[PDB]
């Protein structure tokens, strides 16, 4: 057991060096922000399809990460994610956590409201709660799940381990940018092998995501 | 934690005789400054309440001048010359000296 | 020399702060405050932060000026402890409250009390409200030395009526941040109000500026 | 012969004449566990009474632990209590809250530890959140994480510690939020209890003795 | 000059509501706006007023935590935001500038 | 600082332990007593082995608090010596029981008595049988007027007591139930007053 | 290696076998047990003691115990030997001591989730260096179920509790 | 001319060493705050009586000086004030700028509203705009103006100079405190000699106040 | 066996176990009362009978163009114990708490007119036991300074010695008031007063 | 289901007003709330709608700076805050969920 704490938060993690650094590059550079922001818990049901969150819009409302800097809005930041699934030893399943850079969701949803009186627009900033996927096999774009493992990824197999951390550096054509318009990457969590449990046990297994920025500059 | 009490329940009244509703406190309601502060409110069944007496003995756009009030220090009272029908309703004490403003228990006017 | 005008020799004299009369409830709870007799007040106001301990003395005799033995008791409560409410209350036997037991025919008692503010000095002027944001109305701080409580010893009432005076010195004074004096007459015991309509000017008057 | 003599002060020390000068008392023997200061007593963990509901005076054994269950949705609070050992409520049941009746002013830092008591197969997370004094109780979980908090996971360790920074003489509020739902396999029990503990740190001190 | 208010509401325990109080004619930044309550079959109660100039808001000890008064200068409102409702909070609520001039109609709330 | 909460300050201040009234047999045998008033008892039991000497003081006046020039005698017996049984008994002239002779108009008397246990510390809790009480006694006091016939002045007195040189040896939990007797830790069986106050819901503030 | 020494003093000086008592069954609604020590040994001077308490349970049961010694434990109106004795009103033990503050004495927690062993080393504690044994009792060991036992139906209903005492150079 | 700038603001001040340190003690100790907050301009008319502002409530609303520090609210700060009066060479008058610690305004004002239905309460936090004095000769307390110069003060004589700076350290019995309740000191500006100008010129002379905190700690 | 009122001594403390709060350095500690009597405070020279209604005009005395050259403008005695102008200063209020005082004083003036005004005034001081001057030419023969408010705006005059008939300070016009077109007509002079280093007081009494 | 609105207002140039739109029956967080304008003697115009779920607000190029739409979920309002009024901004304003279901009555504003 290890109580990793940096700043204000305190979390418990295993003593495993199963970290994966995206593209082999640590986030290098050139006070009240380096803390573990833990998101809402998503419940994995028996027939769920998958969830996705986009970055760095996930820490815009909660937190002050995208607080307007009244000087100028040039920012540059990396991240450190943590996905963990607290299940018992009688459940079974497998997850696939992967960050794919520059995701574009072609699929459209109706959104909250229209009366066929404007074309229904689409939402691409799920934000805090994330959003469910529609057709997993294609990942709401044409990409096949099969080949998702070409990006940085980690398997969460409920038989062996319940932790998966990915260190992701900054990746963009320009060194700084206006935050609200852009979205750098997307984390996806897809149940490739479905959940199963014999009747009587708990029906929904929880999933917890924890984010920690790595020196977001403003200079 | 001031308390107020009123003459209890209802003084049954008729057309033209005085009522003399009383209100007594636990401690003096006089501020450091010279003024002493009490109010009386009347609510008709089915309408918002309205103010009747100002400071301890003054009236404000209440056409009947029947309502007269008097008193000082611990005790206060309202003497009415003739109770017309319009006057039926409930009556309350409001007090301003101490922080927890207190509203009175409430009495009733009834016909016999 | 220059020693006579020092801070130490400006408050050294003893003076009576209150007169307590118990004629024929049987007890009195005289609150403690330097304030209460005017002369001292203005003197103290010279500064805004003071620090000192006191030394009290109680002289007792009948109103008529004659003595009779009647053991008395001067119970002292510290700040925060509950005050007595009756002659035979529970507080009089509480150990935590210290008391003296002296006879009327004896020399007068003398008690010293150290300063017990939770802060580092007393404040005669507090700007805020007693209570983050303001919550209630008032312009008084939280500083006090607690009350004294005087009663006769026994079960039934004394045959004789007693009166007493309390004198008080101040010692080891230190002061801080001097301020201006007061000219308007006082109106209350806690707040610096003044009479609004008429203001008494500081000086007297003459008829022409060119007079001698 | 100065004034102030011939009196009986209650809290004065001094040499008094012994009643048996020829008596030589029993010499001491080393027995274990001598206590010198009362702060050795206020540094041991004692049980808090968080589940002090109105329906527990009949069977008071249930008052020592508060339950967690599977019938609770995620993201909702479980328990809440203030952090001041002087007032009533849960802090009356500990050794710290009983020795703080006997003094007026206290200050310093505290620590509160919890202990899970469910089966070995249970898993889940809970969020222990503390709000500073003069703030407000959080409305939901997402505003509670932004303050000082720890994330207790009872599948890895069974006891976690939360330290309160400073109390003195509106206070803090400690909240226990659900992070994930309770997970159990077939055959494990449904509900579990959490027992709380509390003690003080090294810098806790008191002053101005009073009586309860 | 009258203070019109919102309609009734039916809610569940643990929720949070906010009633509204419209101003009309008189300026909103001058008078204090008090708020009173009436449990059915009980005498008038008091919650707290608001100083609209700077923002001084003070409540009765009882509802210290629960209540929250705010004012808006543009649309001239006065909101009373209750929170953490219990089975005891079924009552009619009124907003009134000072006591005398006007009061508004009752707004009944239901928690059952 | 840390000196205010030490064991020397937690028992220093004095307090009254008994009130003795002699109206118009002429004597009283007040036993020593520390479980006499309640307040001290709770405080004392915080430990199970204590060791201390005492320092007494007797203030005397008439019931209406007026002094009269009359003589008194406060005879003190040790543990083991026989107590007096009459006003003119044989014990009052025994040399080995020390006594003080003070007038009523004088300052109050002050006597210190060292701890005389045959063991090394007092025990407020004894488990075995000598009954479930130990053998710790610090004697008794005996107060009477001096003379042959009755003095025509009813007197009352209070006895204050300090505690010096305290040391304690094992700590124990406090007591919440009300007491019932002076020697045994009984409690009311049917109803038990829970230590804390109560609230209505666990999720309240 | 989770031993606890009472008051930080090992028993120093100036039959050596583990006497194991009878097994007490922890039910679903039991209230607790206590043994006065010199007496238990008696039926089966200056002496120390060493006590082991262990609860052999499965990984699907749940509960918590509190083992604590208490010197000079004197009881409310009611010398148990081997068998021991049950409590009457647990909350107040029997002298009104609140259970909540029992942990000021030497103690150890037995949580069925983690560990099933608790040992306390207790030295000799009395005013006199030597005394009689049949009249006096030095201390009392208490085992109280602060968190109640629970299990799903079909498992074993009674969990066993075993005590073992070992003298230290009497 | 000197362009004193620290952080973001920039102001112009004369090259005069006419500073006055209150009680001879510099503010000693044990990023986006050390800047010149300049308040509203108060217009000095022909028959005005004086203005007062209280501290540190003057920088509570504007600015973030009293922003709740979500850790704890222990603060300790000094200040550096700047009063200047831009007048021509045909005007005349004299001002008296002085900081008096621990001011208490006995006088009461009606405030904004009551109907003799509560005792009219009083406002003692003027805040940003300040407030006019009622009876100057007594300074809304009994103190005489005459003796106001026993506190730290500086004269603004329109004949010679138009600047007055006072450095004031922290002065309180406790080393830290809860801000909203307390108010440490009060700045007063009183026209002891009245303004005069021959008809035709400008009728109102302006007065500008500039505040700058000196390392407000939060630790 | 007596309670002398002004006797010191060790008295028995009421709370021996109490340990009070240790001090903290707060700025501005004053040790002697003579630090207070060395700061300049406003005098009230224009204390006419027609100023009790609006007392703000009592702090400064005027000069104007309607005055001929060589006429006395204002005058006042120099003794901080008596009534008159010295009641308004901090020196004259702390001298009511003592019986005997001695030492030297200083009085400073401050012009407050426009920048374009020019002229001269003569500040003359007569020693105690002398006589007030009749005109200007007998006033210049004594101790005096010639204040010119076209060059400096503040001048200082030091009084040699006072003790426990006193000095008289006079403000004479040397030249008339000169102003350009557009400047104001009248101006005011505010006075200040404090003590020197050798001022002491020697016996306590109440006011 | 109807959208009731505020009353008319008379203002001066350079000021800033805010009209209100009450919801009734239907939930406020589901439909878009558009805002339209009608200058007297001119055809209907359009300002902008609001997405009440997350806060997407978009305006016609013309009023890009001037306008500001906000929504409140508790009291179920929809405010349109104009600013920097000119002599051209005298018109009736309407709030309508989507286009068809309902619209509200006209709220005329005056800048002269």
């Amino acid at each position: 057991v290890a109580q990793l704490t940096i700043g204000n938060s305190t979390i418990t993690t295993q003593e495993a060096a199963n970290i994966v650094i995206a593209y082999g590059e640590w986030p290098e550079y050139c006070v009240s922000v380096n803390r573990f922001f833990t998101l809402d818990t998503k419940s994995w049901a028996k027939d769920s399809k998958g969830w996705y969150w986009k970055f760095p819009d996930v820490l815009t409302e909660v937190g002050v990460f995208g607080q307007n800097a009244q000087f100028h809005y040039l920012y540059r930041s990396g991240f450190c994610v943590h996905v963990q699934c607290n299940a018992s030893k009688f459940h079974q399943g497998a997850l696939l956590v992967a960050v794919l850079p520059e995701y574009v969701l072609g699929t459209i949803a109706g959104g909250t409201g229209n009366e066929n009186s404007h074309p229904p627009y689409a939402t691409t900033q799920p934000g805090q709660v994330g959003a469910v996927l529609t057709h997993p096999y294609v990942l709401d774009a044409g990409i096949p799940l099969s080949q998702l493992t070409v990006c940085p990824h980690q398997w969460i197999n409920l038989r062996t381990n319940n932790c998966a951390t990915i260190i992701v550096p900054y990746m963009n054509t320009v060194p700084f940018d206006s935050a609200l318009n852009h979205c750098n990457f997307g984390l996806l969590v897809i149940p490739v092998v479905p959940l199963d449990f014999n009747a009587g046990a708990t029906s929904e297994i929880p999933i917890t995501v924890t984010i920690a920025p790595m020196c977001a500059e403003f200079a | 934690a001031v308390v107020m009490t009123q003459t209890p329940l209802s003084l049954p009244v008729t057309l033209g005789q005085p009522a003399s509703i009383s209100c007594k406190s636990s401690q003096s309601l006089l501020y450091s400054d010279g003024k002493t502060y009490v109010n009386w409110f009347q609510q008709r069944p089915g309408q918002s309440p309205k103010r009747l007496i100002y400071l301890v003995s003054r009236l404000d756009s209440g056409v009947p001048d029947r309502f007269s009030g008097s008193g000082s220090g611990t005790d206060f009272t309202l003497k009415i010359s003739r109770v017309e029908a319009e006057d039926l309703g409930v009556y309350y004490c409001w007090q301003g000296t101490h922080l927890p403003y207190t509203f009175g228990q409430g009495t009733k006017l009834e016909i016999k | 020399s220059t020693q006579e005008t020092a801070i130490g020799n400006f408050f050294s004299r003893a003076g009576l702060v209150s007169i307590i009369t118990m004629p024929t409830d049987g007890y009195v709870n005289w609150d403690i405050d330097l304030m209460g007799y005017a002369q001292l007040r203005r003197k103290c106001e010279l500064f805004t932060y003071m620090r000192f301990d006191a030394e009290f003395t109680f002289v007792v005799a009948k109103p008529n000026g004659v003595l009779v033995p009647q053991l008395l008791q001067y119970m002292y409560v510290p700040p925060g402890a509950p005050k007595p409410t009756s002659r035979d209350s529970f507080a009089w036997q509480t150990a935590t409250n210290p008391s003296v037991f002296v006879k009327m025919t004896d020399p007068p008692a003398q008690v010293s009390v150290p300063f017990m503010s939770p802060a580092s000095a007393y404040q005669w002027f507090y700007d805020g409200y007693p209570t983050a944001n303001d919550l209630d109305y008032g312009q008084c701080p939280n500083n006090m030395m607690g009350t004294f409580s005087i009663r006769t010893v026994g079960t039934e009432k004394s045959p004789h009526s007693i009166t007493l005076r309390v004198y008080m010195r101040i010692k080891h004074v230190r002061a801080w941040i001097p301020r201006p004096l007061r000219n308007q007459p006082y109106l209350f015991k806690t707040n610096p109000n003044y009479k609004g309509n008429d203001i008494k000017c500081t000086s007297t008057s003459r008829d022409k500026i060119t007079t001698l | 012969l100065k004034p102030g003599t011939n009196q009986f002060l209650t809290t004065d020390d001094g040499v008094s004449a012994p009643i048996l000068p020829g008596f030589h008392p029993t010499p001491p023997i080393h027995i274990p566990g001598e206590v010198h200061n009362l702060l050795e007593i206020c540094r041991v963990e004692t049980i808090l009474e968080v589940n002090n509901l109105k329906t527990n005076e009949t069977t008071p054994m249930q008052r020592l632990c508060f339950p967690v269950s599977v019938q609770s949705k995620t993201g909702e609070l479980c328990a809440a209590f203030r952090a001041d050992p002087g007032r009533d409520g849960p802090w009356q049941s500990t050794i710290l809250g009983q020795l703080c009746r006997y003094y007026t002013q206290w200050s310093g830092s505290l620590e509160v530890t919890f202990m899970f008591a469910g089966s070995f197969m249970a898993t889940g997370k809970m969020l222990i959140a503390y709000t500073p004094p003069g703030g407000n109780v959080p409305a939901d979980r997402i505003t509670a994480m932004l303050g000082t908090h720890v994330i207790w996971d009872f599948g890895l360790q069974s006891s976690v510690t939360l330290v309160v920074p400073w109390i003195s003489n509106t206070t803090g509020i400690i909240t226990i939020w659900y992070q994930t739902n309770y997970v159990v396999p077939i055959g494990a029990p449904t509900t579990a209890y959490i027992v709380a503990l509390a003690a003080a740190q090294d810098n806790f001190t008191m002053k101005l003795c009073k009586d309860t | 000059v009258q203070l019109v208010q919102s309609g009734a509401e039916v809610k569940k325990p643990g929720a949070s509501v906010k009633v509204s109080c419209k101003a009309s004619g008189f300026n909103i930044k001058d008078f204090y706006i008090h708020w009173v309550r009436q449990r059915p079959g009980q005498g008038l109660e008091w919650i707290g007023w608001i100083d609209p100039k700077v923002g001084n808001t003070m409540f009765d000890p009882k509802f210290q935590g629960k209540a929250r008064i705010t004012v808006d200068a543009s649309i001239s409102t006065a909101y009373l935001e209750l929170s953490r409702l219990r089975s005891d909070d079924t009552a009619v609520y009124y907003c009134s500038r000072g006591a005398a001039a006007y009061w508004g109609q009752g707004t009944l709330v239901t928690v059952s």
